């Protein structure tokens, strides 16, 4: 008789968990749609901020060619050969790397992307970096930019590890459909 | 809670949080005896923008 | 729920953190008006190296240049050209004069006159900015007055005191305090631009 | 009498400071477990996305030029 009631109660608990799980599935699915809506608004807002950033403050434009940031007075070569500074070309290099680093650090905050290599804007200020110290600083920047491009699913066919501003241009342009998207 | 904690089982007062920004309220750890069980309770203590939080933003499933 | 809560936290951060505020952080540290962790000015007790003041000027010339862009204001006599380390003003009537907004260091702080012209001229650009911002809205007012011909920034908080923006014939404490009020005006002009364009 | 708790115990007095050295986002959905190879050469993660990813532990140490999973199985 107790086993009968046990089967009765246990039959209800099976039905209860089955309908409870359906509500969980519906709720989870319903909130995943809402979550996708949050992510697209966040991606549209991030993109809106990056476009305003790279149009008022840090416009990256094309000028073997050269690439500019914050205006054509500041340029880097597309080849990535900053050899002139190690050896006024230095000021243009320092300024371009300064604003590129500053921009990358702002992009990292807009996009909430942890930059793999710790590089600060000020590292391209102060006395002229030695050849050794500069080269590692540039590699950090190039690695951060490439990381940001990967994070934002910039077409790899267009990226190269040496071109600094060329990659930020690809990362920033409206052609970057995935810019702002938070995903693997 | 997305916090990576370190519990010093020999010296509970040295227990601390690994992951989780310093802007979150700091914690303290107290060894007590409740039923007879010793308990290390955790109690809440009443360069550009802020550095990006490095911690996890979703449930940490494994360590 | 964790993901949605985070994405809503990020949306809230981007609403409050305008593009200008994300780039330029003007705060007072000690007696210096600092921009993006760069101390603009120097004190006898606190020797801020010229490379830090030059960087600060590069961040200032970037801010004003960017603000003028967002306002669509063109300066009457000068073109701000931000070169990070070595920012300067170009005179629109005679390009023959370069107004460097940087110093090469050494004892030239007491002997170089170019940097004083450049830095009074920038005050003119901040004045034109101030005029332009008042012209748009009367309720707006920067906290300090500027006398471009004299190169002075007044203190409304003080008893009408004015500190020469120029280096020569000036003391470090006054200079640093002049640069501190200028940055404060720029900090307010930044708060105005954020207020005028954050909804737009 | 001679069972070892770990094959490679942590350094003496090890108190992790908590510096992020690799943010790896390569699964579409939740990771369920991380197991570390007993010699610690590799660590592997499993996920709701239906993948297993093997990671080279040796490549997280100060040479993070490309922190990529060496292997994926799906």
């Amino acid at each position: 008789q107790k086993l009968y009631s046990r089967a009765q109660r246990h039959q209800e608990k099976k039905e209860k968990i089955q309908r409870h799980n359906r509500k969980l599935g519906d709720l989870v699915e319903k909130k995943t749609i809402d979550l996708r809506s949050h992510y697209e608004r966040l991606a549209n807002l991030r993109r809106s901020h990056i476009l305003e950033l790279t149009s008022v403050i840090f416009p990256i434009e094309e000028v073997d060619t050269s690439i500019s940031i914050t205006g054509p007075w500041i340029s880097l070569p597309n080849n990535g050969d900053y050899s002139a500074y190690y050896s006024n070309p230095a000021y243009t290099i320092s300024a371009a790397l300064c604003y590129a680093t500053q921009l990358v650090n702002i992009l990292s905050h807009i996009l909430d992307v942890n930059l793999p290599k710790k590089l600060c804007n000020s590292e391209f200020c102060g006395e002229n970096l030695s050849k050794q110290k500069f080269t590692r600083a540039v590699k950090k920047l190039n690695a951060n930019i490439l990381y940001l491009c990967f994070s934002q699913h910039v077409n790899l066919d267009q990226l190269q590890p040496l071109h600094t501003l060329r990659n930020l241009m690809y990362l920033v342009s409206p052609s970057s459909e995935h810019l702002g998207r938070s995903g693997p | 809670d997305m916090k990576i904690r370190f519990w010093d089982l020999a010296y509970p007062e040295r227990s601390y949080v690994v992951a989780g920004s310093t802007s979150s309220p700091s914690v303290s750890y107290y060894r007590k005896i409740i039923e007879g069980t010793e308990v290390v309770q955790e109690i809440q203590n009443k360069r550009g923008p802020e550095s990006l939080p490095v911690g996890h933003h979703d449930i940490i499933t494994d360590v | 729920e964790n993901q949605m809560r985070y994405a809503q936290t990020q949306l809230d951060k981007l609403k409050k953190t305008n593009v200008f505020n994300a780039t330029f952080h003007i705060w007072h540290s000690g007696q210096f008006g600092t921009i993006n962790n760069f101390r603009l000015g120097r004190l006898p007790s606190v020797p801020v190296e010229w490379n830090e003041i030059n960087a600060a000027w590069g961040q200032t010339v970037l801010l004003l240049h960017a603000l003028a862009n967002k306002m669509g204001l063109k300066f009457q006599r000068y073109r701000l050209v931000p070169y990070g380390n070595h920012s300067y003003l170009e005179s629109l009537t005679d390009k023959s004069k370069e107004l460097p907004l940087y110093c090469s260091g050494g004892l030239r702080f007491f002997w170089d006159n170019k940097f004083d012209h450049a830095m009074v001229a920038f005050l003119d650009c901040v004045q034109q900015f101030k005029e332009e911002v008042e012209k748009g809205e009367t309720r707006f007012c920067l906290p300090y007055r500027m006398d471009v011909e004299k190169g002075k920034i007044e203190d409304t908080g003080g008893s009408g005191g004015s500190y020469s923006i120029k280096t020569q014939f000036n003391s470090e404490e006054q200079w640093t305090k002049a640069l501190k009020f200028m940055l404060t005006n720029l900090k307010w002009g930044l708060a105005w631009v954020s207020s005028q364009f954050y909804n737009k | 009498e001679n069972a070892e708790w770990e094959s490679k115990p942590p350094p003496p007095g090890w108190r992790p400071k908590g510096l992020l050295v690799a943010h790896l986002h390569e699964h579409k959905s939740a990771v369920n477990r991380i197991r570390v190879s007993d010699e610690h050469s590799l660590f592997a993660t499993c996920s709701n996305d239906g993948t297993v990813k093997i990671w080279n532990s040796q490549k997280m140490e100060g040479k993070t030029t490309t922190t990529r999973s060496i292997l994926t199985y799906s």
